[PDB]
């Protein structure tokens, strides 16, 4: 229920969700799975340098 | 998390032993390790709390 809201928290940029999470506290051991950092990068966007 | 500033209060949680069921069996060595305690991975929630 925690993890897959902070991705949505991450790839929408909304950092102030960011820091209600970590504050009720993740994993980030379970939830940064190189998938998860793979999907991070993904979401950046197609014109960027 | 209520108060941002807050002071991080201090609580002691003494517990027995024979309960806490994920026990990694912290560094026979002296006890130094900042050894992370695995929280979620039970099936179990019978006598064996963490």
């Amino acid at each position: 229920h925690l993890e897959a809201s902070l991705m949505d928290a991450l790839l929408n940029d909304r950092p102030e969700f960011v820091r209600l999470l970590i504050s009720h506290g993740l994993s980030l051991g379970h939830f940064l799975t190189p998938m998860r950092l793979a999907q991070l990068y993904s979401a950046a966007p197609s014109n960027s340098l | 998390m209520a108060s941002t500033g807050g002071t991080k209060v201090v609580a002691m949680g003494v517990a027995p032993w024979g309960v806490v069921r994920n026990r990694d069996t912290l560094i026979n060595p002296k006890g130094s390790f900042p050894a992370r305690y695995r929280w979620r991975g039970d099936p179990e929630d019978g006598v064996q709390f963490p």
